[PDB]
């Protein structure tokens, strides 16, 4: 086989069928819907490669540095892993932001992602209450 | 694609898109003391804890795994709300680890309850082999009978009965008991009722263990053979093949997809693979006979009258450590996630640290956790689990201890 | 009697 995805963009990359196949989501426009080009209206050119170069590809080794990279493109990875549905993409990429929350203290947690503290005292006091 | 800051607040940011499955996905694989953690982060992150039942559903991915979990919530109640305002939840997190804390300390020391069962009859004075259950007690007598007991008043449910010799040998199974006798033979008993479905003729001597499970049985002898049947059905039943190696005895047999491992009076424990029925190795060492096995993925751990319990690898065969403190036979014997329990000949169960034990850096005196002592005779068979055993023993009496 | 259901060595 060989059908050609079309991104957000306009750009057209071009894959494998099963390639793709595991996107369910990129399997039905297919399986189900007979569609030419497969239009991904909420997948960006520059994602759709990345998860292109992800799908072709198949506690990660090579998957610990395909993701080291930004929150902003991280999280819209787990966006478009969840729009194409690809379990597995989901599930590591999601695993990631687990495992930079993993490991101590609300501060810490802030620190990483932004994020100011909301509670009053009297808030903050009757969270650190049910401890 | 790679152009957004360390700007997303991602579980925070998800709700706000439609996907909160998504932040409730990800907090999932928090920790306790970390879920306690996003909870304080900030107030929406606290709500996604709070609407997702984040404890709930943490506290429903420790049953559905660690064997402790699973069991706090079959016995007394609160498994009852499984599978509700979320607090309930994340308020009772503590108690359960508390819980976890005191059975496993008491439980190091000193849980006991014992529940003596005493049976009777003529002849015997000895219940060899027990199976056990939520709710009954599958019990080898030597009167030649097999007895079982209602697991929470302790009466007596059914006698059965049709075998010449003690029953030696025992496996329950959800559709048949079978038993292996100092008649000769392995029998097939329904265990609803009490009714003998197949008996196997074949050995020639003491039918002294079997091991059971799946499409095939694995039986041995005081003939000094194993014998491995595929089973179609009760009804059925086939000789695969018999294996012939042992120089005495073989006094028991175990089994797991990969290996058959069988024991006997000739000091050796043999490897045999599950598929081709071939020798593979023998795990030489014991001075004396061995007198029990347990095998699990890895594991073989084995009883002598050498006095020593034994703990191998399966694969290269090795000796991981030697158990020393039994000051007798060591009958029976069982592993598990974090223990191991012994019994011997002057009626003393020994309880284990298997994780200590399988690390070398753990001195020998400190490997055996507290002592247990209420048997008059000889401890034929136990079989436990996260919070209790039960012991068969000579001086005929189940002992349930908690 | 030693078990009916274990036996050492030799014959």
């Amino acid at each position: 086989p060989s059908i050609k995805l079309q991104s957000s963009d306009g750009e057209i990359f071009e894959v494998d069928v099963e390639i793709a196949k595991q996107s369910v989501t990129i399997k039905t426009m297919l399986e189900d819907l007979g569609m030419d080009p497969v239009p991904l209206p909420n997948v960006n050119a520059a994602i759709l490669k990345k998860v292109i170069q992800w799908c072709t590809h198949h506690i990660p080794v090579w998957d610990q540095e395909f993701l080291k990279v930004d929150q902003g493109t991280l999280f819209e990875l787990i966006l478009a892993a969840n729009y194409l549905d690809i379990k597995g993409l989901l599930d590591v990429t999601c695993k990631t932001v687990a495992n930079m929350i993993k490991g101590k203290t609300p501060e810490e947690i802030r620190k990483t992602f932004n994020i100011k503290n909301d509670f009053t005292e009297e808030e903050e006091a009757q969270v650190r209450k049910e401890n | 694609s790679p152009a957004i800051m360390l700007q997303r607040d991602f579980i925070t940011a998800l709700p706000a898109r439609g996907l909160d499955h998504i932040a409730e996905n990800i907090l999932s694989y928090l920790d306790a003391k970390s879920l306690c953690a996003a909870e304080l982060v900030c107030k929406e992150w606290y709500r996604v804890t709070s609407d997702g039942m984040l404890w709930k559903k943490l506290i429903e991915r420790m049953v559905r795994t660690d064997s402790l979990w699973r069991g706090l919530a079959e016995r007394r109640g609160w498994g009852q709300y499984l599978f509700p305002p979320n607090s309930f939840y994340r308020a009772l997190y503590p108690k359960i680890i508390q819980d976890i804390e005191t059975i496993e300390s008491n439980w190091r020391c000193g849980r006991h309850s014992l529940q003596r069962i005493h049976c009777r009859s003529e002849t015997s004075k000895g219940v060899y082999c027990l199976q056990y259950d939520d709710q009954k007690i599958v019990s080898g007598l030597r009167d030649n009978t097999i007895k079982i007991w209602d697991k929470n008043t302790l009466e007596c449910k059914r006698i059965l009965t049709g075998h010449t010799g003690s029953v030696l040998c025992l496996q329950y199974d959800e559709r048949v008991i079978i038993t292996g006798s100092s008649d000769s033979t392995v029998r097939v008993w329904d265990v609803n009722t009490g009714e003998m479905l197949n008996t196997l003729i074949h050995h020639c001597e003491a039918v002294l263990h079997l091991r059971f499970n799946n499409g095939m049985m694995v039986t041995c002898s005081k003939d000094r053979s194993i014998a491995v049947w595929d089973m179609a059905s009760p009804t059925d039943i086939t000789l695969r093949r018999v294996l012939v190696g042992h120089r005495a005895a073989v006094n028991v047999v175990d089994f797991d997809d990969k290996y058959i491992v069988s024991a006997s009076g000739d000091r050796t424990i043999k490897v045999w693979n599950t598929s081709t029925c071939e020798f593979v190795r023998t795990l030489n060492g014991h001075k004396r006979g061995i007198a029990c096995l347990q095998y699990r993925d890895r594991l073989v751990v084995s009883g002598s009258s050498d006095n020593t319990i034994r703990l191998w690898d399966i694969e290269c065969g090795a000796c991981l450590r030697v158990l020393e403190g039994h000051e007798e036979l060591v009958r029976c014997i069982r592993f598990d996630n974090k223990r191991i329990v012994s019994g011997a000949y002057d009626g003393k169960i020994k309880v284990w640290d298997l994780v200590a034990a399988l690390d070398p850096r753990a001195p020998a005196g400190t490997l055996c956790l507290r002592t247990l002592v209420e048997h008059s005779g000889r401890v034929f068979r136990l079989q436990f689990d996260e919070f209790q055993i039960v012991s068969s023993s000579h001086d005929d009496t189940i002992l349930i201890w908690d | 009697y030693l078990d009916s259901g274990i036996h050492s060595g030799a014959t």
